[PDB]
RNA sequence: AGUAGAAACAAGGCC
RNA sequence: GGCCUGCU
């Protein structure tokens, strides 16, 4: 029985022309359909409608991209501008002590100079980066002196690293009843991100991420012995896949990111109050067959008292390179660049003696970003799954297995990028590497803008595909869809590049 | 050459490569601070889309409530929450006309469920906003605190262990002139009183938060969590709504993915093949903008009243109560706001309750406008959110209304050459409209849009499109003359689940096997998935092959175990052994697969019951991981992981001791009643009374025929008498 | 004895006294679930972040007196710190591996008994026999399929009471286990688990897994068995089939079900072929069921069903006697008989010759869902008793008996178009055509049979024309009854001959079987049928049939292109276009065929005219026998779900569109091969 | 400084 | 300097 308060609340929860729950119940129990929907439809204005605007070849316009200063590198490590020192040591993927391996990979380089600043940060204190480099070198030599190399090395807490790692920068936490009459007391800054226009360097990074290399970067685990014929077919498919994919810079980035994020997470959980030096290590395997260890640089993890999954741990990254920062300075907005050595590479005009720079920067990561970058290997799944789908979709057509023909005879060719002469097609392996690089870059440059744009451009891609299939497609508000796509292009290089790709696709389709 | 993966779509159709358009290999977008801003935004929006309605002041809560029902008709194509009661009732009437006897049977089923269901069923739930602590707390924690406070106030019918008695107590708490709660300080407690209005706003309020790990949106959205008082009525309503949706071939919410695809395929076949070639047929693959904001609970009350016609009045009232509470619901604003002074380098957390009084100098123009607009609705730190539902608490009823609108195009009610049908799951629909010409198609889609605006259901023009039949999309299922595999929704499920080692292996190989079965994952991709999962498993659990030189904190024990063992193929990947998994062996656990290769000493150590690591609490959680059923064997690798241990620094420390000793008590009861774990115990008898009586009966039956001789029987009876005397005293 | 003392110790403390006193038994779940620990939204991040700290796992406190604080290297295995809301202690993962290398040992013989289902899965897989992988299009039809392979056909609630009676005999409640199956299960299961010391909760979950039924919608092609669905990730793909035969000894019910479905399908395909017997033999050789070939089951298994008998007889084997009629199995039990080769008229005035039999004779009818006993004379019925289950079953039996009687009361009731010619233009058996006509409704046969008196002996019930029992006047000779089974089961196998069109015969000269006695029913195999042939789309349907036919002609275009030019009659008379021939009008089959053949002929005659699209489109229409004509066609109708979809001769269509840019062909929206 | 993007982190509280 | 916390 409903009684008391919950009866009154019942009387105030009905349509507006009723005053009692019992009268409403009686009206419903007596209600019999007598053509009400049609009547109110006749009364409703005819301006409220869903007129279908046809969608033709001339209908879709290009996507507008934002205007502003060019976009700068966001990745946590260098992608194409990275350098490797090597020692050729027979040590498997993890079978070593990172600091001892790093010392061995650094001892093999001669040509070190007194470091000086080349491209300043422009917002920081470059002498602090200089002192941090010198401190790293001093500590490495100190480790060298010690009889046994520490598994994990802590760094001294000098002013250069207190500054470069954001120490005592958070504001103090007080009670609102103790800071009311302060002038500049206000809400956190919540505005549109700064606008940034697309640049040419992201397309070159993607071009090189899709390239072959002279080493192997993926040594998978073992599996049971194959007993069924379909297991042998799957094993041959996987062997072809790994052959095509293992020599690709995308796999190198996978390994770099997995190692770096594993190391950062473990160092953050283990040493929360201390700063810690973490070498950047990756073990490849040259085509001759010798395994090689490779050092890209060093990280300096600050403190890591991370409570929420969004809390930020700051670190200082230093990476070796040969690329001059004065040819694309807008790419290195957040970087300080020193000059650290000279290198004589394999030259036929004597020896070149190109200089060797160190890209130094302050960066940060979260528990979730570390977790999600330590699992970039799923990209290999995404890519290869799509490839396998394609292959099986063709094997059903030709009643026979299609792995060998596809992967060897190279007859089939899929448009995989446009040259100035026109659209250029590639073999199944180039498609595999392209999709792998796409997934890897989705993992490296992941943002809410990417999600939003991906969805809102999937919708337009599907409308354009319906148009291409001669399925007389139509829309109800296309300018709204466009404004929803363009709402996500703000400042992210990867998203702006995807938008450029979508514009090129619309230009080359619809013909 | 410049590389462009999108150009791949110039040869492969967009549905046969749609996995490329899913960036699900990177961190999903997360919220960082308060969710007050989105709560206020949603309140102001759902009060804006119904502004031509009628205003009232509730006599019980004092809150300003906006009623848009039977309001004016919309004049433009903007969202509108002006639903018409007569049109909803006509939709229900035609629904019953097309599926006769559906409401009677659904009401009978729901009546049986109401009569059988128990209070323990409310323990199976997510976080629930406890109104005694003003804090989100696990469903069982909130239930226990509510039951305790009720018993402290005199509403003890809920001790019957029936859901309807707990609802009778919840309803009888509002007719009390003073509630009695308890608050912790520092460690002790304090008694506090709550006048009728305070308890009313606490029972009617909802908590608000930001939804993390949402894929596919640039801007964050808010979600709500209801209290304990509205969860039983909503349980009964969702039971009725599921029971109804099960009997409709046009609903899609109560079913799984594969049967969803089956329904979609059947509908597409019906509309293409059965219909003649002369008729055209077009598929609108649409979505609904601001679905929850426009779904008034008053029309859910009208629908419930229509469905429960010619039924016992008690059933009508129990099912009506939930819409009544939602119509008067309040929404907590959120965490609050953080203020930074850069010159003085300090920060400050203001709670949301202060927003009503706080000066507005500290806010940006957007927040100034939101606060100024919402302040009239603010009653004791919560905003009246009457004009519409928030984030689908009434999901199945919304699907019922959508299937009614889909059923209103059968061609018997349109009385015109065009007609339509389709499938709708709340906030997403696919509509196949058949008509003889493009004018008929346009008229059918216009009548669909308009009939959808008379029920408060708005169609998203920005995110919906119409094509010929054969190609469409529904809940990220892309149908192109047949359904197509995506595999990108299931990619984040291909790593270590994170329960324990045995569960992670089981869940990883069952996810691989399912993706091989359901989502057309290949054999080579499945083998590589095995390999990568095993790599991640070994790195996450510091369990490497044992013939390696990987130095970890747990790399020494693994070599000692490796060296002790003669047969090395019998070791588990968790103990430093090889990987014997393959396509043929995805449906077998890792302990039974290697059982015949194991050494007897290792085999007996691993599978030892006395191990201090294995603990199993209830039959529901033995082999089920949030839902992934995973067949697994209880081994020493089946440990539980550690707890947050952050309660030590907070006012709420006395919950840990209470729960440690409650677990003591429950273990003793399990000793007395062996089947306390298998079958949740039922009864009404107190703990000590049941325990002492059961022990007495056991002593009696043992004396008559069993081990117990007179001495132990007498001792047991004397001790039991002592327990009873100590209980009564 | 210990537990009551523990209870005195808990009751001694006042606070525990209030917990025990106030809490009711219904709330046992709530306080069991009462915990501050929130459930982890991201368990992966919380086990990746957590596995980098010392002491990340928890264990009972007894570990403190069973494992040492450190190992030989000095690494700590457990701490003295306690979990948040528990007495349990925080321990490192090195406590687990130490337990596996130096912990107590036991006898694990119990575990195979406990986890019986998993070890049965292992044993079934280990002994299975794989075979060739067949790359072919997989028509995966989503269907509810039983996942569990040991289910005793008891529901979760139904089997929870048997589980309790086995493990927890005092806590069962009011539930009395009436059913005998549950009672046998209880006695047998109790013995095995007499002393199991794992956990009674785990023993209960064991019996749940073994006994509880489970169903799941899954895309299934073939298979549908308990043992063939657990390996559905291994047996079925998108483009590939894997022949497989689990290790477990298979039940013969499933095998015979598959034998009947296979034999039905084959017989149907044989009827419409050009040479039914040759095609039937080649298909039975080229097909297999559950891995085992079809010939093996056909020689070993005795099973009674029309298609199995036709198949067996085609292999020159013994075949069960006791001739059948209208799908029912008749056994004569008295009298002789001779045919007469006579002539008569109908009620619709159509003249017909038939063979009427001599002598008084009794028969023992048998069937799938009915049974009857009959006594008759030359052209005259004497008596009929029936034993059907449902009323329409008795109606079927009665109309079958009336047709068998050959009475003029039935001959003067035939009304309408009943043409005795098959889809293949084969004259049809008259008896089966009458029996199919009187199966829509036999009203006229009932009002035209006659009436007699009855003695009201035995209290027998009267007959019903339209559900009207008449206990004093009733149909002449016809009786009402309901036996449990036929007189007796016939098992005497005879020798037979077969015509090309599968008209089985006996040593005397009478007829014994025919493709009209096989059911018109379409079933779903229990074991995966590996009907190996180029055409596997025998029962797939018209859309699949069309797409796959065009796919075949694309794939084999290299030899059809030269067979189309040289020796085309063996390309039209080809075993691959017979499913397509099942489609396309029955009347315009010949007109369409002749049309297309004349097109192809005048396309070959004049030089400089060749369109591969036209040939690949119009070849499936030239299969049929050619009927001449003088007219021409702009389209060709094909039946799909009762609707005539039109295929355009000139140009593309929704059923046939060839993109000239990417060279893909598309049937019904489905790719059907690249064209060269 | 940096991460990040409609609000936050750049440690928090208790002696 | 010592201790408490890392979703509260």
């Amino acid at each position: 029985e409903i009684t008391g308060t919950m009866r009154r609340l019942a009387d105030q929860s009905l349509p507006p022309n009723f005053s009692s729950l019992e009268n409403f119940r009686a009206y419903v129990d007596g209600f019999e359909p007598n053509g009400y929907i049609e009547g109110k439809l006749s009364q409703m204005s005819k301006e409220v409608n869903a007129r279908i605007e046809p969608f033709l070849k001339t209908t879709p316009r290009p996507l507008r991209l934002p205007d502003g200063p060019p976009c700068s590198q966001r990745s946590k490590f260098l992608l194409m501008d990275a350098l490797k020192l090597s020692i050729e040591d027979p040590s498997h993927e993890g079978e070593g002590i990172p600091l001892y391996d790093a010392i061995k990979c650094m001892r093999t380089f001669f040509g070190w100079k007194e470091p000086n600043v080349v491209k300043p940060h422009e917002k920081g204190i470059n002498p602090n980066y200089l002192l941090a480099w010198k401190q790293v070198l001093a500590e490495l030599q100190d480790i060298e002196n010690e009889e046994k190399i520490p598994k994990t090395k802590n760094m001294k807490k000098t002013s250069q690293l207190k500054w470069a790692l954001g120490e005592n920068m958070a504001p103090e936490k007080v009670d609102f009843d103790d800071c009311k009459d302060v002038s500049d007391l206000k809400q956190y800054d919540s505005d549109e991100p700064e606008l940034r226009s697309l640049a040419s360097w992201i397309q070159s990074e993607f071009n090189k991420a899709c390239e072959l290399t002279d080493s192997s970067w993926i040594e998978l685990d073992e599996i049971g012995e194959d007993v069924a014929p379909i297991e042998h077919i799957a094993s041959m498919r996987r062997n072809y896949f790994t052959a095509e994919v293992s020599h690709c810079r995308a796999t190198e980035y996978i390994m770099k990111g997995v190692y770096i994020n594993t190391a950062l997470l473990n160092a953050s959980c283990a040493a929360m109050d201390d700063f810690q030096l973490i070498p950047m290590i990756s073990k490849c395997r040259t085509k001759e067959g010798r395994r090689k260890t490779n050092l890209y640089g060093f990280i300096i993890k600050g403190r890591s008292h991370l409570r929420n999954d969004t809390d930020v741990v700051n670190f200082v990254s230093m990476e070796f390179s040969l690329t001059d920062p004065r040819l694309e300075p807008h790419k290195w907005e957040k970087y300080c660049v020193l000059e650290i050595g000279d290198m004589l590479l394999r030259s036929a005009i004597g020896q070149v003696s190109r200089p060797m720079f160190l890209y130094v920067r302050t960066n940060g990561t979260s528990k979730i970003k570390m977790k999600w970058g330590m699992e970039m290997r799923r990209c290999l799944l995404q890519s290869l799954q799509q490839i396998e789908s394609m292959i099986e979709a063709e094997s059903s057509v030709k009643e026979k297995d299609m792995t060998k023909e596809f992967f060897e005879n190279k007859s089939e060719t899929w448009p995989i990028g446009e040259s100035p002469k026109g659209v250029e097609e590639g073999s199944i392996g180039k498609v595999c590497r392209t999709l792998l690089a796409k997934s890897v870059f989705n993992s490296l440059y992941a943002s809410p803008q990417l999600e939003g744009f991906s969805a809102e451009s999937r919708k337009l891609l599907l409308i354009v595909q319906a148009l291409r299939d001669n399925l007389e497609p139509g829309t109800f508000d296309l300018g709204g869809l466009y404004e929803a796509i363009e709402e996500c292009l703000i400042n992210d290089p990867w998203v702006l590049l995807n938008a450029s790709w979508f514009n090129s696709f619309l230009t080359h389709a619809l013909r | 050459m410049d590389v462009n993966p999108t150009l791949l779509f110039l040869k492969v159709p967009a549905q046969n490569a749609i996995s490329t358009t899913f960036p699900y290999t990177g961190d999903p977008p997360y919220s960082h601070g308060t969710g007050t801003g989105y709560t206020m935004d949603t309140v102001n929006r759902t009060h804006q889309y119904s502004e031509k309605g009628r205003w009232t002041t509730n006599t019980e809560t004092g809150a300003p409530q906006l009623n848009p029902i039977d309001g004016p008709l919309p004049e433009d194509n903007e969202p509108s929450g002006y639903a018409q009661t007569d049109c909803v009732l006509e939709a229900m009437a035609f629904l019953e006309e097309s599926h006769p006897g559906i409401f009677e049977n659904s009401c009978l089923e729901t009546m049986e469920v109401v009569q059988q269901t128990r209070v323990d069923k409310l323990t199976q739930g997510r976080q629930t906003y406890d109104w005694t602590l003003n804090r989100n707390q696990p469903a069982a924690t909130a239930l226990a605190n509510t039951i305790e406070v009720f018993r402290s106030n005199g509403l003890t019918a809920n001790e019957s262990g029936r859901l309807i008695d707990f609802l009778k107590d919840v309803m009888e708490s509002m007719d009390k002139e003073e509630m009695e709660i308890t608050t912790h300080f520092q460690i002790g407690k304090k008694k506090q009183r709550l006048n009728k209005r305070s308890y009313l706003i606490r029972a009617l309020t909802l908590n608000t938060m930001t939804k993390d790990a949402e894929r596919g949106k640039l801007k964050r959205r808010a979600i709500a969590t209801p209290g304990m008082q509205i969860r039983g009525f909503v349980y009964f309503v969702e039971t009725l709504a599921r029971s109804i949706c099960e009997k409709l071939e046009q609903s899609g919410l109560p079913v799984g993915g594969n049967e969803k695809k089956a329904k979609l395929a059947n509908v597409v076949r019906k509309m293409m093949t059965n219909s003649q070639d002369t008729e055209l047929s077009f598929t609108i693959t649409g979505d609904n903008t601001k679905w929850n904001e426009n779904q008034n609970p008053r029309m859910f009350l009208a629908m419930i009243t229509y469905i429960t016609r010619n039924q016992p009045e008690w059933f009508r009232n129990v099912l009506s109560i939930a819409p009544i509470m939602f119509s008067n619901k309040m929404a907590r604003l959120g965490k609050g706001y953080m203020f930074e002074s850069k010159s003085m380098k300090l920060r400050t957390q203001i709670p949301a309750e202060m927003l009503a009084s706080i000066d507005l100098k500290y806010f940006n123009d957007s927040t100034r406008k939101k606060i100024e607009k919402i302040r009239p609705l603010l009653i004791d730190g919560t905003a009246s959110l009457s004009p519409g539902m928030m984030m689908g608490m009434f999901n199945m009823l919304s699907t019922v209304l959508g299937v009614s609108i889909l059923n209103l195009g059968q061609k018997r009610y349109t009385k015109t050459t065009y007609w339509w049908d389709g499938l709708q799951s709340s906030d997403d629909f696919a509509l196949i409209v058949n008509a003889p010409n493009h004018e008929g198609i346009q008229a059918g889609v216009d009548r669909f849009y308009r009939t959808c605006k008379l029920l408060g259901i708005n169609m998203s023009k920005k995110k919906s499109y119409i094509n010929r039949t054969g190609t469409f999309e529904f809940t990220s299922f892309f149908y192109r003359y047949g359904f197509v595999a995506n595999f990108s929704m299931e990619l984040p499920s291909f790593g270590v689940s994170g329960i324990n080692e045995s569960a992670d292996m089981s869940i990883g190989v069952t996810v691989i096997k399912n993706n091989m079965i359901n989502n057309d994952l290949g054999p080579a991709t499945a083998q590589m998935a095995l390999q990568l999962f095993i790599k991640d498993y070994r790195y996450t659990y510091r369990c490497h092959r044992g013939d390696t030189q990987i130095q970890t904190r747990r790399s020494f024990e693994i070599k000692k175990l490796w060296e002790q063992t003669r047969s090395k193929a019998g070791l588990l990947v968790s103990d430093g052994g090889p990987n014997l998994y393959n396509i043929r062996n995805l449906h077998i656990p890792e302990v039974c697969l290697k059982w015949e290769l194991m050494d007897e000493d290792y085999q007996g150590r691993l599978c030892n019951p006395l191990n201090p690591f294995v603990s199993h609490k209830e039959i529901e959680s033995v082999n089920n991981a949030v839902n992934m059923e995973y067949d697994a064997v209880a081994t020493t690798h089946s440990w539980i992981p550690k707890r947050n241990r952050s309660i030590l620094n907070t006012s709420q420390r006395g919950i840990l001791e209470d729960e440690q000793m409650y677990q003591k008590c429950c273990n003793l009861f399990e000793k007395f009643f062996p089947s306390s774990s298998y079958r949740r115990p039922v009864g009404i008898s107190s703990m000590v009374e049941a325990m002492v009586s059961r022990a007495r009966i056991d002593a009696r039956i043992d004396f008559e025929s069993g081990r117990i001789k007179k001495e132990e029987f007498a001792e047991i009876m004397k001790i039991c008498s002592t327990i009873e005397e100590l209980r009564r005293q | 004895m210990e537990r009551i003392k523990e209870l005195r110790d808990l009751m001694s403390q006042s606070r525990t006294r209030e917990i025990l006193t106030k809490t009711t038994v219904d709330h046992m779940a709530i306080i069991k679930k009462y915990t501050s620990g929130r459930q982890e939204k991201n368990p992966a991040l919380r086990m990746k972040w957590m596995m980098a700290m010392k002491y990340p796992i928890t264990a009972d406190k007894r570990i403190m007196e069973m494992i040492p604080e450190r190992n030989e290297q000095g690494q700590t295995l457990w701490s003295k710190t306690n979990d948040a809301g528990s007495d349990r202690v925080m321990v490192s993962p090195l406590a687990v591996t130490w337990w596996n290398r130096n912990g107590p040992t036991t006898s694990a013989v119990h575990y195979p008994k406990i986890y019986k289902t998993y070890f049965e899965k292992v044993e079934r897989l280990k002994h299975g026999t794989f075979g060739p992988v067949h790359f072919r299009n997989q028509v995966k039809i989503r269907r509810r399929v039983d996942i569990n392979p040991g289910h005793a056909d008891l529901s979760a609630k139904e089997a929870q009471d048997v589980i309790m009676e086995v493990v927890f005999p005092n806590e069962v409640g009011a539930r009395i286990l009436t059913s005998e199956s549950q009672l046998t299960i209880t006695k047998e299961k109790k013995e095995e688990l007499q002393d199991c010391k794992i956990s009674p909760l785990m023993v209960a979950y064991m019996l749940e897994r073994e006994l509880v039924r489970k169903t799941r919608f899954l895309p299934v092609a073939g298979g549908t068995s308990s043992v063939y669905i657990e390996v559905l990730h291994l047996t079925q793909g998108t483009c590939w089939e894997q022949m497989y035969t689990p290790g477990g000894e298979v039940r013969n019910d499933d095998v015979d079900q598959s034998l009947i479905i296979a034999a039905r399908n084959i017989v149907r395909r044989a009827t419409v072929s050009a040479d039914p017997l040759a095609s039937l033999l080649e298909m039975c050789h080229s097909t297999q069921i559950g891995g085992i070939r079809m010939v093996d089951i056909l020689r070993q298994n005795p099973t009674e069903e029309q298609a199995v008998d036709i198949c067996k007889a085609a292999m020159g084997l013994r075949i069960s006697s006791s001739f059948s009629f209208g799908g029912f199995t008749f056994k004569r039990t008295s009298g002789s008989s001779v045919k007469r080769e006579e002539e008569v008229l109908t009620g619709n005035l159509q003249t017909l010759k038939i063979r009427v039999h001599e002598g008084y004779e009794e028969f023992t009818m048998v069937g799938r869902r009915a049974t009857a006993i009959l006594r008759k004379a030359t052209r005259r019925l004497i008596q009929l008793i029936v034993s059907g289950r449902d009323e329409q079953s008795i109606a079927e039996a009665i109309i079958v008996a009336m047709v068998f009687s050959q009475e003029d009361c039935m001959i003067k009731a035939v009304r309408g178009d009943l043409n005795f010619v098959n889809r293949a233009n084969q004259r049809l058996n008259p008896m089966h055509q009458l029996l199919r006509h009187f199966q829509k409704d036999a009203k006229v046969l009932f009002q035209n049979w006659g009436i007699e008196p009855i003695d009201n002996v035995m209290g027998m019930i009267g007959i019903l024309p339209d559900m009207t029992p008449s206990t004093e006047m009733s149909m002449r000779g016809v009786r009402v009854s309901k036996m449990g089974v036929d007189e007796y089961s016939s098992t005497e196998r005879v020798v037979v001959s077969i015509d090309r069109f599968l008209r089985v015969r006996d040593q005397r000269g009478n007829v014994l079987l025919s493709p009209e006695e096989v059911s018109e029913t379409q079933g779903t195999e229990k074991l995966t049928i590996t009907y190996s042939s180029s055409m596997m789309w025998e029962v797939n349907g018209p859309e699949s049939v069309l797409v796959n036919t065009y796919q075949w002609i694309i794939r084999n275009w290299e030899t059809v292109k030269i067979q189309w030019s040289q020796n085309p009659t063996m390309l039209y008379n080809k075993m691959e276009f017979e499913p397509f021939q099942s489609l396309v009008p029955k009347a315009a089959r010949g007109q369409y065929s002749g049309f297309v053949r004349t097109l192809f002929q005048q396309m070959r005659d004049v030089l400089g005219t060749f369109d591969t699209v036209q040939i690949i489109k119009l070849l499936p229409f030239a299969a049929a026998p050619p009927k001449q004509s003088r007219m021409q066609f702009s389209s060709l109708t094909v039946n799909v779900r009762g609707s005539g979809m039109r295929i355009l001769v000139r140009g593309n269509s929704p059923v046939f569109n060839y993109n000239k840019a990417t060279k893909r062909l598309t049937v019904l929206g489905k790719d059907a091969g690249a064209l060269t």
